[PDB]
């Protein structure tokens, strides 16, 4: 069976067309890629939901949520419908970044990695890359498996997000 | 599929008129079909075009565009009380004025509004693809109440349109349950299970007759339920997504493999079966001048005698094929082909 439609409901900031353009699943094979098909796969759907999530999170929408998804078959069993139901929420700006935990005495260098451009939108991928910068920094002092977790503290009145970042440097390795 | 049977017609059915309605629904499987009220036909296409046509000659009275997205018009058309109701897969429900097609109101609903809108007790009932049943006020479209129905992991495209009786709505669910809800405030009254081979949608419209609810789930069963309590009276291992007919003391149905059948209302014992149209993807049936009529994916209409399941006629009508339900009322037989063309058929 082939995907007849990939529909998004609740998307007012971006067109359905722009959003699903970034998906692995297709309800339409574009002329410029021959390899593509309209076959459904569970794993691909899961990946596409993360793509969609990141699409909004990278663009400031800290409260973005996928409310539900439906997959259905047509009665003749030849067609598949995919529907993603979302609540966008508003755009959020970064107020601050607080870092805590086992920093192995590198607080200062770490704090200079968590600087904020004034008036910066929350960006999910930028948070991940900040985490990665911290891991590499600790990696340069022997700590081969540091753990970092970032929890967004959301202020719906201010439309601001404060990042609370926990760091555990872990074992030093020779 | 099953090849076309050779039938000697007992009468010669013809086309009284046909009128194009944009590009119809094409291969997008959905509910969208014509409505008839006071000698006017109302019909739409998926892209957003809606027309009112004189029911005697198919000539246009008005034509509007709900795109100016595409609208993805999908559920309906239903007409009642001066309003033309249409649900869309952008989760909109429109109420247009019958006189000129102006939008009286438009409401954002909980999800893709796939079901044939059902009007009762001053409300408009909408069943969404994410499992919500909602009641909208007829006069301004405001949502009065919402009932959440459980969604399985996989289902069949389409949503059950509820029937109504004694102030309750009785609706099929996508998880094999029939639900009765009070229409005053959407109070859940009772829920009864009547169910890929685990697919179990009740996408059919329940039929209520003499304190009994008849409902049909895909992969089985056809069940009779006590209206008051939801208790199962009897069941038959038959399955469908197509609406069925209760008329006289007969049940007429088209099952999920396109067997046409007549059963007794009292126990569901089969009177006859007609299997020659197997897998030709039939529309749900309609009674027209004594006969059962169904359309198929190749664009034929088949006329079937209700006493014995015998073909009395067949006509080649439209090359794009049929999918959505035919409509028989006020002396008319109407059907809309996949390419949007509306036909008025005369026996
Ligand atoms: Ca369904």
């Amino acid at each position: 069976a082939e995907i007849q439609q990939i529909n998004i409901v609740g998307n007012h900031a971006f067109t359905t067309d722009e959003l699903i353009s970034h998906f692995q699943l297709r309800d339409e094979v574009p002329w410029w890629n021959v390899v593509g098909d309209r076959k459904y796969q569970k794993q691909k759907l899961a990946g596409d939901l993360e793509t969609l999530r990141s699409y909004y999170l990278d663009r400031g929408y800290a409260r973005f949520n996928i409310d539900s998804t439906q997959v259905s078959l047509t009665p003749d069993k030849k067609g598949i419908y995919v529907t993603v139901n979302i609540t966008e929420g508003d755009q959020y700006k970064l107020s601050g970044v607080e870092v805590s935990g086992n920093l192995a005495g590198h607080s200062a260098e770490i704090e200079q990695l968590t600087k904020i451009e004034p008036g910066e939108l929350y960006n999910g991928t930028k948070v991940t890359k900040m985490e990665d910068d911290i891991k590499k920094l600790l990696g340069r002092y022997g700590y081969a498996y540091p753990r970092v977790q970032s929890m967004p503290e959301i202020n719906d009145a201010d439309k601001t997000v404060k990042l609370r970042v926990n760091v555990d440097a872990g074992n030093r390795f020779y | 599929m099953s090849p076309l049977p050779t039938v000697e017609n007992q009468f010669t059915p013809t086309t009284a008129w046909s009128t194009s309605v944009g590009s119809g629904i094409g291969n997008f499987y959905s509910n969208l079909h014509p409505a008839l009220a006071d000698n006017v036909v109302y019909a739409a296409d998926r892209a957003g075009l809606v027309k009112a046509l004189n029911a005697d000659d198919g000539k246009e009275i008005w034509s509007v565009s709900l795109a100016e997205e595409p609208a993805l018009l999908s559920g309906g058309v239903t007409v009642s009380g001066g309003h033309v109701y249409i649900g869309s897969e952008k989760a909109q429900v429109y109420a247009l004025n019958t006189s000129d097609g102006t939008v009286a109101w438009q409401t954002k609903v909980a999800g893709e509004a796939l079901s044939r809108p059902v009007v009762s007790d001053g409300l408009v009932l909408i069943h969404t693809s994410n499992g919500q049943l909602q009641a909208l006020n007829e006069a301004d479209g405001a949502v009065k109440w919402t009932v959440n129905l459980d969604m399985p992991s996989l289902s069949l495209r389409g949503e059950s349109a509820p029937t109504t009786a004694f102030g309750a709505a009785v609706v099929g669910g996508d998880n094999g349950r029939v639900s009765a809800v009070l229409m005053e405030q959407g109070q859940m009254i009772w829920q009864q299970r009547i169910s890929i081979d685990r697919l179990s949608d009740v996408d059919t419209t329940p039929v209520v007759v003499n304190g009994v609810v008849f409902a049909l789930a895909y992969n089985g069963n056809l069940t009779a339920l006590d209206l008051r309590s939801g208790q199962i009276m009897w069941k038959r291992e038959l399955g469908s997504v197509n609406d069925f007919i209760v008329d006289g003391n007969r049940i007429y149905l088209v099952d999920q493999n396109d067997r046409v059948m007549a059963l007794t209302i009292d126990g569901g014992v089969t009177l006859w079966t007609q299997s020659d149209l197997l897998h030709r993807l039939l529309t749900s049936p309609v009674l027209y001048n004594g006969n059962l009529v169904v359309g198929d994916s190749e664009g034929y209409l088949h006329w079937i005698n209700v006493e014995d399941g015998r073909f009395v006629a067949q006509q080649k009508v439209d090359s794009s094929g049929f999918q959505t339900e035919p409509v028989a009322a006020d002396g008319k037989l109407l059907i809309q082909a996949k390419d949007g063309t509306v036909y008025s058929i005369t026996r």
